[PDB]
RNA sequence: AACUUCAUCUACG
């Protein structure tokens, strides 16, 4: 998937069993992204 | 044996508040009014909302419940306007629903102000009561709030979202004369504002004989329904009620003949 | 963390006062006169501007996951 | 034991009554041949219940003396508690 | 180099000391947070006395 | 909390 | 004077506590030292000159309102409350929802509760503010009127308002984060983040693992029922066996974050935290800052509470009941220096000791404002609309959701899970 | 805990001023865990010589 | 978990009646209506109007419990009087006294405005 | 090793034989219900359809078991599991199974738990046999066991956070045994001391002494709401007490239909004249105390905890031992309906306006403070000029501690019934009083007028310092202040030095209950 | 068609 970059915030894709380390910054926390599909909220 | 003939007096009537007096009625059918007046009035208020996007630090649900109590005009076309349930189309459609959008990004520097005002609605005749503005939510730069929303029709019995009015104030017997509230000591309570008695007088004398009438109300619009029409469309509804009613009973009588 | 709309107890608009409430506190007003001026009348109303503690500020200061 | 010589109270105790309606009602549950006729009563505790009070249950109970002796009571002979 | 002793946040030799609300901030750091505990395997651990 | 007969 | 003046002036003067100890003005004493030292508690009340009790003091008490702690600090007018009181306040101050720091949003804490709207008390201590309670309260101020309404406030109980509920009264969200390592113990048996196949591993189970991502683990945004599979994780089976984690039971929740980083090991470790907000029910435990606390019995719309003339409905209806055994008046003196507050504008004092605040001063400022000196008000049945006889004390208190919530405690077992030593149901 | 002496856990008067005497955990802990009053301070210790 | 929907306040699930009339045994000349997904507003105002009628014996109304909805009207009438006609009687009578009440507020609110 | 898996508690004797976890139990929070009656207990939707009951399919059943299989266990009011004859278990959740959802007679449907069943609801401890009653089930929206408020007591339980455990009978044999030995109503009174463990509490108890008093006065409209309200109504309108000038009923004439069959009863109010009883006036009783129930009719009285509550001879009581257990429910849950709305017309409350007392009384109390602080320093001088001399059995230090306590607790004593003469008809401090419902008059004194001696290990507090209590007094003080006395009201405010010793006492008031747990319960495993 | 234990601590009535 796509991962965001917790320090320059710069999406970078990992395929799996890959080292999570962003390029170009190198910071070893990534964050999984937004999901495409779309959940409906009550204003309740 | 039949019911008695009601009169109305308005005292005040702004774009924000109706203060009127209900004479000759009884105080079950005159609370009963205010009690609809809360609770039974349609409005249109956001039911719906879909987030395309949310970075600005409020979760989703958060935004959502913001969205739902953002007042909406609803003056003309709640009455036109059909309930979800009742509408035949699937989901929602221009009849029984009104789209609303969101697409706010903060590129600048400075804090921006997500609005009411940034709310944008297909129809024109529902706007978030904008001719400040209710702030949605706070984005710093690089934070962006996008959202698709659908206003649907509703009673305050559903929601708080869809109540029409702010603070319905009733009062009957201004001066305690049926004693309805006994004071242990009635000189240290003040004075009622449509209280007629001298300062002297804490309290009327004890009237044996009478019964609760001259109800006093001020009723606060939110904004959504001007405050005469809250009234008007509570008359309305409560007959509405009374008169299914009337009919499911009509109805059943026939079927136990 | 960001100021309500609607007060609670009686659902008067106060979410789009809180701005004013602020700008007339620095202008000189008291606490209690800005809320008169905004026209907050009943006391469930006031309680709502005037013990608000407002964090948005204070968490917009974080930086943005996406920027 | 027999007839004569039965030492136990004539009333029926309360576990006994509890007992013997659980009892009924799970072999009325279980297809058992109902003695009462039941007026539109489909619960078997409720049956039970109805043929306690008529009577008609169809067990007895024996009790057991410490000594080690028994003594057969029918329900029909016990005074119902309440 | 004979061990690692785990520090306790905002004391001295914590990288939080003196270092301005803003600053904070900019490393997701709480200006309020008052420190006095230690990070031990990702859990904060305070010390009774 | 009120006297020596009552309770602390 | 001179040195008030300059600790009043303290920044940009350079003055501080450190300056105002090596002046000698103040002095640190241990238990050893006050026993050998003689106090006052005030200058004015103590070293002036009168019938001498004592006239050999040798130190005062900078404020007698330090002798309490963080949380029995927070607690409004303590010394008209019972004692036992304050040390349940405390104890349930230390379990009222609010927002716990700032940086929430970027720590991944399991169990983390978190309120929409914090609000600061109107009736405050002056030691909250070193607290930092402003800054992050725990908590809202709510119209409450203690009266016995319908039965449902008898006990301990409360009866709250739904439509003030439905505005946002009390909504609060709860964060649990889930932590799953995928590691390699034997040098052929390794664990990888998938989603899981039906065929290919042979562990699985009914719950849906279609949301589950190509790397196994659930994209933030993605709605989450109980028992369905936040991480997928298989492990070679020297097909495959299945450890993926689910959701706990009855979460139900929307998923907030998900990291992806890498432990000390090397190994691949994946968080994820999911959203609930949990709206008030008629289970919630609610507490005021006066050890009493309570569930909701029931819930009334705006339309059945009880009103005044002014149309204030109350948001909580406490059952007198309370009162008079726990003897717990600060409670009401909290009422009665809201309301004043509230009409005023200002912030109540309730500084344990002041002094010049007394309960007569207070209904004093409240008659000027219209209402009554004791704060009661003339409610009308929400039902029927009646006058209620007894006038109902009705007042601004400051009111704490504590974490403990129905639907964490609500549990039912039917022939389910067995222990195996015992072969008896399991515990938890 | 498990002693059910109430000598330890009462509110001595010492206590003034430096634990608060309101702030006490309730079961088998009371008067047993303590907190420190609002200007209660605890010495670091220095060199006698 | 277990809340109930909004909607279930006032609206009729399939195969509910609104109205279900039952007689009273206890005493000749006397009903019991039962209306579904309704509360005091309704209630109050049924018994009030019923109470004003002088062949009406007794009127009372009843929320079994709070948290269901539904309204139970006690109506005994006099003989040569039938408890259902009372309660038609009172609906029409409330139903008039509705419309009076809002011709009036009309004309109150026009000669408000425009004066 | 073997020894420590047998041994104690969570040994196998004890811990996994004597006791044991148990299936169909669910345990949640308890909330109040006025409306379901004794037996009732309020059950959420998901504790319900998660536990069941397994029903024997009959010629007379099969029809509505199969509806209820054909629901399944998505549907609530539907069936788990079926087991057939063979005791295979066919499962209604995993899978329509068309073909196994056939029922014939013999197969046992698991029908989900319905209104009307029988659950045992128990809370921890278990002290006593009322702790677990048979409750009979009614399931209502919300997630908490609802549950009258008369069975609290019994149970020792309020709504605060308390939760209740629930087990469901699975088998009509033991469902009858819990029926007809552990029901509620089976349960009122008590084998401990032949007393009702239930009686009217909280609400409905100051509801009922304020409806019973002469004054209360109920118009048409008001006594056809109330008696909506009343199950056990014969349909009848009393004639009222006063026809003429208006038509207006009394609360004791509406209370006399709640009384059922024919009960006659003899109490006395709490506010009972000792006098009236030998003079004259015995039964007239200006006050309208003493209490008298001819014929199930409330003839004269104002009813209270001694005669609604829990104590041998109530009405209550007799009601039990004359009319039956069944009508006892009734008689409680008709009084609880009728009187809380009864209730919503007339209010109840607690303010501010109730703790402050007149001028004259704050100056009294004052006066009295004074008096006994002056006594006090008299009895010290005494003391130090040697004056004092020992009572027999006591040394001089034990002697002069029990003078100075006896002056105390006297002043202490004549402040708290100047603060109660001060009390008004209309003050709700004295209505809960009266009531018995809560508080007592203790309560009201420390409220109005003066805290009291604050004490530890029964003497007045201790010289924690060096020959003193706090550092702030001086050494060998042993007046009033110094030792703990606190003259402040808790409406006044207590001063610190007079706030840490109420802490004192507190701190020992809560070890004392945390202590007493543990030694009772051994006690009590010991005799059982 | 379905996820170990110990131990500790912290809370609950
Ligand atoms: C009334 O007695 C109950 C029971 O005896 C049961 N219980 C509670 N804790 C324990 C325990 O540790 N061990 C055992 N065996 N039983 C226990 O709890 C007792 C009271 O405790 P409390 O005094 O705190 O009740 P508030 O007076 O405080 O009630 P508020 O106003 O908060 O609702
Ligand atoms: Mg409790
Ligand atoms: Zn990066
Ligand atoms: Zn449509
Ligand atoms: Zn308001």
């Amino acid at each position: 998937m796509i991962y965001i970059c917790g320090e320059c915030h710069t999406e970078n894709e990992i395929k799996s069993r890959d080292p999570i380390r962003c390029r170009e910054c190198g910071y070893r926390i990534m964050y999984k992204k937004r999901t495409k599909r779309l959940v409906v909220f009550d204003a309740r | 044996p039949y019911a008695n003939q009601p009169t109305v007096r308005i005292t005040e009537l702004t774009d924000e508040n109706v203060k009127f007096i209900i004479e000759n009625t009884d105080l079950a059918v005159a609370n009963s009014i205010r009690r609809v007046f809360i609770a039974e009035v349609p409005i249109i208020a956001i039911d719906w909302v879909q987030i395309d996007a949310n970075s600005s630090v409020l979760h989703d649900e958060f935004i959502a419940h913001r969205l739902g109590l953002i007042p909406l005009t609803s003056d003309d076309i709640v009455d036109k306007l059909q309930y979800s349930r009742d509408c035949t189309c699937e989901e929602f459609c221009p009849e029984c629903s009104v789209e609303f959008t969101l697409d706010v990004r903060c590129n600048e520097d400075q804090t921006r102000h997500v609005t009411s005002r940034d709310l944008i609605s297909n129809s024109p005749r529902v706007i978030p009561v904008t001719s400040d503005d209710i702030l949605i939510v706070k984005l710093r730069k690089g934070q962006e709030l996008r959202l698709r929303a659908y206003a649907k029709k509703g009673f305050g019995k559903e929601h708080a979202k869809w109540n029409p009015t702010a603070g319905v104030a009733f009062e009957y017997d201004p001066d305690n004369a049926l004693r309805h509230t006994v004071y242990p000591k009635p000189e240290e309570w003040p004075k009622s504002e449509y209280s007629e008695l001298d300062e002297d007088e804490s309290q009327a004398p004890y009237d044996p004989n009478g019964k609760p009438e001259r109800f006093y109300y001020n009723v606060e619009s939110c904004g959504s329904l001007r405050p005469e029409t809250i009234v008007l469309s509570a008359l309305s509804g409560l007959k509405k009620k009374l008169s299914d009613l009337q009919t499911q009973l009509s109805h059943e009588i026939q079927s136990d003949v | 963390m960001i100021i309500p709309v609607r007060c609670f107890t009686c659902g008067k608009i106060v979410g789009n006062k809180w701005e004013a409430y602020l700008g007339l506190l620095q202008a000189e007003y008291t606490e209690g006169d800005a809320l008169d001026a905004l026209g907050l009348k009943r006391y469930c109303c006031r309680r709502m501007l005037l013990a608000h503690v407002d964090l948005i500020e204070k968490l917009l200061n974080y930086a943005p996951l996406e920027k | 034991q027999a007839n004569q010589k039965r030492i136990t109270t004539p009333y029926m105790t309360k576990y006994e009554r509890a007992r013997v309606l659980g009892t009924r009602a799970l072999q009325i549950a279980m297809c058992a041949p109902v003695m009462v006729e039941l007026e539109g009563e489909t619960d078997p505790l409720l049956i039970a219940m109805k043929e306690l009070k008529a009577r008609k249950i169809p067990i007895i109970i024996r009790r057991y003396l410490p000594d080690g002796s028994y003594e057969d009571w029918g329900v029909d002979e016990l005074i119902i508690s309440d | 180099f004979i061990g690692k002793i785990p520090i306790m946040l905002r004391s001295t030799y914590c990288l939080l000391n003196g270092l301005t609300d803003r600053d904070l901030c900019e490393l997701n750091e709480c200006p309020l947070d008052p420190g006095g505990y230690f990070i031990i395997n990702g859990s904060e651990k305070v010390l009774i006395a | 909390i009120w006297g020596i007969g009552c309770n602390p | 004077k001179r040195h008030i003046d300059q600790l009043k002036e303290r920044e940009y003067n350079n003055y501080s506590w450190q300056d105002l100890v090596a002046s000698g003005v103040v002095e640190y004493i241990d238990t050893l030292e006050e026993e050998t030292v003689m106090l006052a508690m005030t200058p004015d009340d103590l070293q002036e000159k009168e019938v001498a009790y004592c006239s050999t003091y040798t130190h005062c008490e900078i404020h007698p309102s330090m002798i309490l702690g963080v949380c029995a600090s927070i607690i409004p007018f303590p010394d008209h409350n019972q004692s036992p009181r304050n040390t349940y306040q405390s104890a349930m101050g230390k379990q009222a929802m609010g927002v716990y720091i700032t940086n929430f949003h970027v720590r991944m804490d399991t169990l983390a509760h978190v309120l929409y709207y914090p609000q600061k008390p109107l009736v405050t201590t002056r030691s909250m503010e070193y607290l930092r309670f402003r800054e992050l309260p725990a908590g809202i101020n709510s119209i409450v009127a203690i009266a016995s309404y319908t039965g449902y406030n008898q006990e301990d109980s409360v009866i709250m308002n739904r439509s003030a509920v439905d505005r946002g009264f009390f909504r609060s969200v709860f964060y649990r984060s889930y932590k799953e390592q995928e590691s390699k113990k034997g040098f052929d048996q390794e664990e990888v983040f998938e989603k899981p196949t039906r065929e290919t591993c042979q562990g699985m189970r009914h719950a849906i693992y279609d949301k589950l991502d190509d790397d196994g683990l659930i994209a933030p945004g993605v709605r989450v029922s109980g028992d369905d599979v936040i991480i997928g994780k298989t492990v070679t089976l020297p097909t495959k066996r299945d450890c993926s984690t689910f959701l706990r039971t009855s979460e139900t929740g929307i998923v907030d974050q998900v990291m992806v980083t890498l432990n000390q090991e090397g190994y691949k470790f994946c968080k994820i935290r999911v959203r609930s907000v949990r709206i008030p029910q008629i289970g919630d435990k609610f507490a005021s800052r006066h050890g009493q606390k309570g569930t909701c019995g029931i819930q009334y719309r705006q339309e059945d509470m009880p009103f005044t003339c002014e149309g204030i409905t109350p948001d909580i209806i406490i059952n007198p009941h309370a009162i008079p055994s726990r003897m717990t008046i600060g409670h009401l003196i909290e009422c009665l220096q809201g309301k004043v507050s509230a009409n005023k504008g200002e912030i109540g004092d309730a500084t344990p000791f002041n002094d010049a605040v007394n309960v007569q001063k207070i209904s004093n400022l409240l008659s000027d404002y219209g209402y009554h000196l004791r704060g009661n008000e003339v409610l009308y049945n929400g039902f029927t609309g009646r006058k209620i006889t007894s006038q109902i004390f009705i007042g601004p208190t400051y009111y704490q959701r504590l974490k403990h919530m129905v639907d964490d405690k609500i549990h039912s077992r039917a022939r389910g899970p067995i222990q195996i030593l015992n072969r008896q149901p399991m515990e938890g | 805990r498990d002693g059910k002496l109430a000598k330890p856990r009462q509110l001595h008067n010492t206590l003034w001023g430096m634990v608060c005497p309101a702030e006490t955990p309730e079961g088998h802990a009371v008067g047993l865990v303590k907190n420190l009053a609002l200007m209660a301070y605890i010495s670091v210790g220095s060199q006698p010589s | 978990m277990n809340a109930p929907p909004a909607f279930e306040s006032f609206l009729l699930f399939e195969g509910e009646k609104k109205i279900t009339i039952n007689k009273d045994t206890k005493v000749p000349n006397a009903c019991l209506f039962t209306i579904n997904k309704e509360d005091h507003t309704l209630g109050n105002i049924i018994k009030s109007q019923l109470l004003k009628d002088p062949q009406v014996l007794f009127a009372g109304y009843k929320v079994p419990h709070p948290l269901e909805h539904k309204i139970i009207i006690r109506v005994q009438t006099t003989p040569d009087y039938s408890p259902q006609e009372a309660f038609t009687n009172a609906i029409t009578d409330l139903i008039s006294e509705l419309s009076l009440l809002e011709e009036r507020f009309r004309v109150a609110i026009k000669d408000k405005q425009e004066g | 090793s073997l020894k420590q898996r047998l041994k104690g508690k969570e040994g196998r004797v004890r811990g996994n034989l004597m006791g044991k976890r148990v299936d169909f139990s669910a345990r949640t929070v308890i909330t109040p219900d006025p409306n379901l009656s004794i037996d009732q207990v309020g059950v959420p939707r998901s504790i319900a359809a998660n536990m069941t009951f397994a029903e024997i399919v009959t010629p007379f059943n099969i029809d509505r078991l199969q509806e209820l299989v054909r629901r399944g266990n998505s549907q609530y009011p539907g069936a788990k599991y079926i087991i057939r004859d063979n005791g295979d278990r066919i499962d209604l959740r995993f899978h329509p199974k068309p073909s196994d959802l056939h029922l014939q007679t013999g197969y046992k449907v698991e029908r989900h738990m319905c209104d009307g069943d029988i659950v045992i609801f128990n809370r921890q401890p278990t002290l006593h046999k009322m702790s677990m009653m048979g409750h009979r089930v009614r399931i209502l929206p919300w997630s908490t066991f609802r549950l009258n408020l008369s069975v609290t007591t019994p149970y020792n339980a309020d709504f605060d956070g308390d939760e209740m455990n629930l087990h469901l009978p699975q088998s009509l044999e033991t469902r009858a045994e819990i029926q007809e030995l552990a029901m509620v109503p089976r349960m009122i009174v008590t084998p401990q001391s032949n007393r009702p463990v239930m009686g009217i509490v909280q609400d409905t108890l100051t509801a009922v002494r304020k409806f019973t008093k002469r004054d209360v006065f109920l118009e048409r409209g008001e006594v056809m709401n109330l008696l909506m309200f009343l199950s056990t109504w014969d349909g009848k309108v009393p004639q009222p007490a006063i026809l003429k000038p208006r038509p207006l009923w009394t609360g004791k004439q509406i209370f006399s239909l709640i009384i059922p069959g024919h009960i006659n009863c003899i109490r006395t109010h709490s506010t009972h004249p000792d006098d009236e009883d030998s003079g004259p006036y015995k039964h007239i009783s200006p006050g309208d105390t003493k209490v008298v129930v001819e014929n199930g009719e409330l003839i004269m009285g104002i009813l209270c905890k001694k005669s609604l509550g829990t104590s041998a001879g109530s009405l209550v009581h007799i009601s039990y031992l004359e009319m039956g257990h069944d009508i006892t429910r009734l008689f409680y849950s008709n009084i609880q309906t009728v009187i809380n709305n009864w209730l919503l017309i007339e209010g109840h409350t607690i303010g501010i306006g109730d703790s402050i007392a007149d001028s004259k009384t704050y100056q009294d109390i004052q006066n009295t403070i004074k008096k006994a602080k002056q006594d006090v320093i008299e009895v010290i001088e005494k003391a130090h000029n040697n004056e004092l001399e020992p009572t027999p059995g006591n040394t001089l230090r034990q002697t002069f501690e029990n003078q100075v306590n006896r002056i105390l607790n006297d002043a202490r004593d004549k402040t708290g019934s100047s603060a109660q003469k001060s009390l008004s008809e209309y003050n709700n401090f004295k209505s809960m009083v009266v009531s018995g419902a809560k508080g007592s008059k203790i309560n009201i004194s420390q409220v109005i007028a003066v805290v009291g001696q604050q004490n530890v290990e029964g003497k007045r507090i201790p010289f924690g310092f060096k020959h003193r209590t706090l550092p702030h007094f001086i050494k060998d003080d042993y007046g009033p202040e110094s030792r703990g006395f606190v003259e402040n009201s808790y409406l006044a405010g207590l001063t610190p030095t007079e706030f840490f010793f109420h802490a004192m006492g507190g701190r020992e008031g809560l070890i004392d209950t945390a202590v007493k747990t543990a030694e009772t319960g051994y006690i009590q495993r010991r005799l059982i």
